[PDB]
């Protein structure tokens, strides 16, 4: 009947469909094993061609006058694959005789034996000193499979100087792991162990960690890179060049000393942040190098609280500071206070180039220093708004490209003599003896419980503000003399 | 005038055999010569054996008078499953809706009316792809697919088809310019392109391309007794079953393989048409369509080329529920094979 033939024409059209996708399907595989024939390349069965990521080098951040802040050194590790051991004890033991490995060592190897996925590498030492290193590669061959290998672990040269604005990067756990696939990152991060959890390290963890490169490396025993056919060049993370003047830094740092404080300076010209500074700063490299629960737990509970970073988390009360603003709003309108204070940065995310910054509360009062940062910096720039950005450049095609503020609706009109009121107000208060603070600038050739104290120097032509806290007011002098020497030192 | 008499197709039971050993033989050598794991395969064997000759015996008039019934229940289940946020049912719709489909076709004109039958059949489609769906994409494509087979198969005209592929076709480059926006495209080339974005997705399909270029010649390779590297990619007996065939058997395995599963829908297609009724002259087809549309899915898969998507191998594998389902599809073809009038 015609249904029978009708149905015999379409068949054979389906037929010769899939012929033609099974055709498609022999070409690939003739292609990809046939035609590529050296994908073994193997002479030897015990070589592998295991897909080794590559790591990028994560980009090394730099400050305004261009020395190096965080770097990455070459830290060696004993490695060993667990199901390539002929006895696990008996080379732990002679792994305890050759590089005094600890029995906590071998507690922590225990504990991720089981914790690291199977069929991969596992770690047992760190920080593995060079004559340790030698000991290991003159009597490497009287092991199953151990091997040494180095690997880039983010160095601090100035360590507790910069470790909560620089941040650091710590072991990618099963959480951190979760919320990349959420976001389908793992490609990128397969490589890398370390990945920053704050500072600078984690807002611009994209930016500063880049594309990791990867490899199709025909690996013989011991791990070892032999035949490497394929290879993506890893993108190396952009050296971010940070708004930081190093020096003030450390000056800022050694004159703090046992005061518990922050510290955050600024340019409003520019809108870079000049110094970004908390007190603690516990060591980052102890982070870096498989900190242990111990030193963690010590850590955690520590009564000066090392964790905060207190420019951001930090959210106390600016007091005296906001006076200005308020000012500035009363001559700009004759609870609208409240939106203006939001106009201006307060009860909101500031920009700043750190994802672990606290927002704050705006009453309708808890104000990070950056906060007070970025209001000075409306304030001085006559309410043209300027995001306190930390980012001065980064690396591009031209290596260097400056930071673009992105333009908001700047408060009120430029055209007021509203602003230079309250610069006026800060400027007598600052250098008059009814003022507070002029004994602590009377002498500057220049015009110019917690402690805090906001000004900037060139009233004419300012390029340099500042806001910081003393946080329980510290241990040294009054917060005054510290921006006094502070300020001396910014431009002699 | 014996197999008959059983209601079975002595050469699709032959090749299917045949497959079925070639399987078992290589989840052996996949399986690590894990013995609890062959066991559990041989019993999957043998329960899919089991149903498929039990199917094989309800007359296709059965079939076409309880596929409304049929349907209607895999449909409800369908809307449990996707609702309280058991077994997965998607082998009950890929298995249902060829035979309501098949049936709708049946009751009506000689070729599908256009726009007055192939809407409704497209609307009886739309849910059973919308429920399987819904919690994941893979199974809804060879959902569709399958019926889509039957339509295609049934007369559905040229007319249409083409307006359709005219239609999509000028819509794509309206996506890709209009909806071009950064991310969405970006992560649609993600998806297109599996090989790209090693490490990640694409990490597995590296690795089992590696595994066919090693020891895939057509010198075969390693041979058996996994003397192979294939626990780099996880699930080495489930879905790349297809990645451990190929490291450890050439390329003359994989011709094997795929020569088996084209003559398996060859024979198919040729008992169906000579079905009687258009409603088992359609169904077989569709049946043997989908059959091929699973195999040609994870070898691309494997091979590195279709997007991520989780087909398993057709009845060489580690896993019930895709085996049993496509068993009971050959019961129902060799039912309509062998009951003839």
């Amino acid at each position: 009947t015609a249904e029978s033939a009708l149905f015999v024409r379409r068949a054979l059209v389906a037929f010769l469909g899939i012929l033609l996708l099974t055709g498609v399907l022999i070409a690939n595989l003739y292609n990809l094993q046939i035609v590529r024939f050296t994908d073994y390349q193997t002479r030897s069965n015990e070589n592998r061609i295991k897909l080794v990521p590559i790591a990028p080098s994560r980009g090394i951040i730099y400050d305004r006058n261009g020395i190096p802040l965080a770097l990455n050194r070459t830290i060696y590790q004993i490695e060993m694959m667990p199901e390539k051991v002929d006895n696990v004890q008996q080379t732990l033991d002679a792994l305890r005789s050759v590089v005094d490995l600890t029995d906590d060592d071998i507690a922590a190897f225990r504990k991720e034996r089981a914790r690291s996925h199977r069929f991969t590498s596992i770690p047992v030492k760190t920080n593995l000193t060079e004559v340790q290193v030698a000991r290991f590669a003159v009597n490497q061959y009287r092991f199953p499979g151990v091997e040494v290998k180095g690997y880039k672990r983010r160095y601090y040269p100035y360590g507790s100087a910069l470790t909560h604005v620089i941040g650091y990067v710590s072991k990618i756990n099963d959480k951190d792991v979760e919320r990349l696939n959420n976001d389908g990152k793992l490609a990128n991060y397969a490589a890398t162990h370390d990945i920053g959890k704050l500072g600078i390290e984690r807002y611009y963890e994209d930016v500063l960690h880049g594309q990791t490169g990867y490899e199709e490396v025909e690996v013989n025993n011991r791990g070892r890179v032999i035949r490497q056919l394929k290879e993506v060049p890893p993108q190396a993370g952009h050296d971010i060049y940070l708004t930081l003047d190093l020096k003030l830094q450390q000056y800022i740092e050694t004159l703090l000393a046992g005061s518990r404080a922050a510290v955050v300076v600024t340019d409003p010209r520019t809108g870079g942040v000049l110094a970004l500074v908390s007190t603690p700063s516990y060591d980052p490299n102890l982070f870096v190098d498989g900190i242990s629960s111990k030193d963690y737990s010590a850590l955690l509970n520590d009564p000066n609280t090392p964790l905060v970073n207190r420019a951001t988390q930090g959210v106390y009360p600016p007091a005296s500071t906001v006076k200005p603003y308020v000012a500035v709003s009363a001559l700009s309108a004759g609870d609208r206070l409240s939106e203006w204070m939001g106009k201006f940065g307060y009860g909101h995310y500031t920009g700043i180039d750190l994802a672990e910054e606290r927002s704050g509360n705006m009453p309708t009062w808890t104000a990070t220093p950056i906060q007070m940062s970025k209001a000075l910096m409306i304030l001085i720039n006559d309410g043209i708004v300027k995001v306190p950005h930390l980012l001065m450049s980064t690396a591009e095609d031209g290596k260097q490209v400056p930071w673009v503020q992105p333009h908001e609706p700047p408060v009120g009109d430029i055209h007021s003599g509203y602003w230079e009121l309250a610069k006026d107000g800060m400027y007598g208060v600052a250098n008059r003896p009814n003022g507070t603070a002029h004994k602590y600038f009377a002498s500057a050739p220049y015009k110019i419980d917690h402690k805090l104290m906001t000004a900037f120097a060139p009233y004419n032509n300012p390029q340099v503000a500042v806001a910081m806290i003393l946080e329980n007011g510290g241990a040294g002098p009054a917060v005054g003399t510290l921006m006094r020497q502070i300020l001396d030192h910014i431009m002699l | 005038t014996f197999w008959d008499k059983v209601h079975l197709d002595p050469t699709m039971l032959l090749i299917l055999l045949a497959l079925l050993v070639y399987s078992a033989l290589v989840i052996w050598s996949a399986s690590g010569q894990d013995i609890g794991m062959m066991e559990r395969k041989i019993g999957q064997i043998a329960m899919g054996l089991v149903i498929m000759v039990v199917m094989a015996q309800i007359p296709p008039r059965v079939y076409e008078g309880w596929a409304p019934y049929l349907y209607i229940i895999c449909i409800i289940l369908l809307v449990a499953v996707d609702a309280f946020g058991r077994f997965q049912p998607s082998e009950i719709a890929k298995i249902a809706v060829p035979l309501m489909v098949a049936r709708f076709i049946n009751r009506d004109v000689c070729p599908p009316s256009l726009k007055n039958t192939g809407i409704a059949l497209v609307l009886i489609f739309m849910p059973t792809l919308l429920v399987a769906a819904q919690p994941d994409l893979g199974t809804s494509i060879l959902v569709a697919l399958s019926g889509l087979f039957v339509l295609f198969l049934s007369g559905l005209s040229w007319r249409l088809i083409g307006v359709a592929v005219v239609l999509v076709a000028a819509f794509i480059p309206i996506l890709w310019f209009f909806l071009m926006h950064d991310y969405q495209r970006q992560r649609v080339m993600m998806l297109l392109d599996p090989e790209s974005d090693p490490l990640g997705a694409g990490y597995h399909i590296i690795q089992s391309k590696i595994a066919i270029g090693s020891g895939g010649l057509r010198g075969k390779g390693w041979l058996h007794g996994t003397q192979s590297q294939l626990e780099f990619l996880p699930e080495r007996h489930t879905d790349f079953i297809f990645a451990v065939l190929a490291e450890e058997l050439g390329l003359v395995g994989i011709l094997i393989l795929l020569a088996l599963y084209i003559l398996l829908i060859m024979r198919g297609l040729w008992i169906a048409a000579r079905a009687q009724t258009t409603f088992g002259r359609v169904m077989a087809g569709g049946l043997m369509l989908i059959l091929f549309v699973y195999v040609f899915v994870n070898i691309g898969m494997v091979s590195g080329i279709l997007p991520v998507v989780g087909v398993p191998l057709p009845l060489v594998s580690y896993g019930g529920s895709a085996l049993i389902v496509l068993m009971a599809g050959f019961g129902i073809v060799m039912s309509i094979h062998t009951h003839r009038k």
